[PDB]
């Protein structure tokens, strides 16, 4: 009992009193010579998982990720919070977020496995020698998972902004989002998780009514290059070859996208 | 073998998705 | 293998964000 610890993740939900959270979900923890090896391997593995996560979280201190206890990290989101804790079986029926806590848990482990695949590949192919790794670069565990959520939030606000500044102003308009040596056995295994590790991006195309002289076209693309922040790309062209304009823009701040959307709709889209 | 670990988790994951 | 994984993660990520919300 000295140190035999596994990790579970619990999810907290914020409520309408708005002051504090409460617990809406929790991941389960399941209970010869090879069997003692098995338990010892699953033990070291999870201790590694918490170690690396703790290291990655150093980068995320600005993004709502707090490292509180040496065995616990808390990830704060507007309507939810996540706790990832490495704990023994002495301390501490189903519910809403149990399923999600279990998924985040399996995903966490899987992310470490991919890290293992990468180090090994890094060793197989290039070095004739030893690995080289960066926390910022190849250690991604929290970022890919958390990023999926933060992006969804970001995409929500963006659509709100678009409704206000554009959809409500110009009557016919609407919006449509669109999807943007032989080690090969290894690359195929890692490629399979590109789904989880790809930097998130969606393109929001704004449909505008066709003026009979010219057809204006506007679209925005949202992306999270470092997984936790947002970039907004706006392209506008309403060509009349006498009046023809083209804008290609990039913004890190929703405040400026409102100002630029306003500018655009004002001059070019409005009657 | 880490490919063994991965198969464990995927098994675990598909099982959660389809109990 | 690969497709199985890509389909399984597609579900996992979807269910985990709960983005559907409609």
């Amino acid at each position: 009992h000295s140190v035999k610890k596994f990790l579970r993740v619990r999810i907290f939900t914020k409520i309408e009193s708005e002051d504090d959270y409460i617990l809406s979900g929790e991941s389960v923890m399941d209970r010869d010579i090879r069997k003692q090896i098995q338990l010892l391997k699953k033990i070291i593995f999870e201790k590694e998982l918490m170690y690396q996560i703790k290291k990655e979280c150093a980068l995320l201190i600005s993004y709502g990720v707090s490292i509180e206890n040496e065995n616990k990290v808390i990830i704060e989101l507007p309507n939810e919070k996540f706790e990832i804790e490495l704990l023994s079986l002495d301390d501490d029926l189903p519910k809403i977020n149990d399923k999600r806590a279990n998924l985040m848990l399996v995903m966490l482990r899987l992310l470490l496995v991919v890290i293992f695949k990468k180090t090994l590949r890094s060793r197989i192919s290039s070095p004739h020698g030893l690995i080289n790794l960066n926390v910022d670069d190849d250690i991604l565990i929290i970022r890919p998972i958390l990023g999926k959520v933060r992006f969804a939030n970001y995409k929500l606000l963006l659509k709100k902004i678009i409704k206000d500044y554009v959809l409500d102003i110009v009557p016919g308009s609407s919006i449509t989002e669109t999807e943007v040596e032989n080690i090969t056995k290894l690359n195929k295994e890692i490629r399979a998780f590109d789904k989880l590790l790809n930097i998130p991006r969606r393109e929001l195309k704004i449909n505008l009514p066709l003026t009979e002289h010219k057809s204006p076209n506007l679209s925005l693309m949202l992306e999270s290059p470092n997984y936790c922040n947002a970039l907004i790309h706006i392209k506008f062209s309403a060509g009349t070859e006498a009046n023809a304009v083209s804008f290609d823009t990039t913004f890190s701040d929703f405040k400026e996208v409102e100002d630029f959307l306003h500018f655009i709709v004002a001059e070019y889209i409005q009657q | 073998q880490d490919t063994e670990k991965m198969e464990e988790q995927l098994d675990l994951l598909s099982a959660i998705l389809d109990p | 293998d690969e497709k199985q994984i890509e389909e399984l993660l597609d579900n996992c990520i979807e269910t985990f964000v709960a983005e559907k919300t409609t």
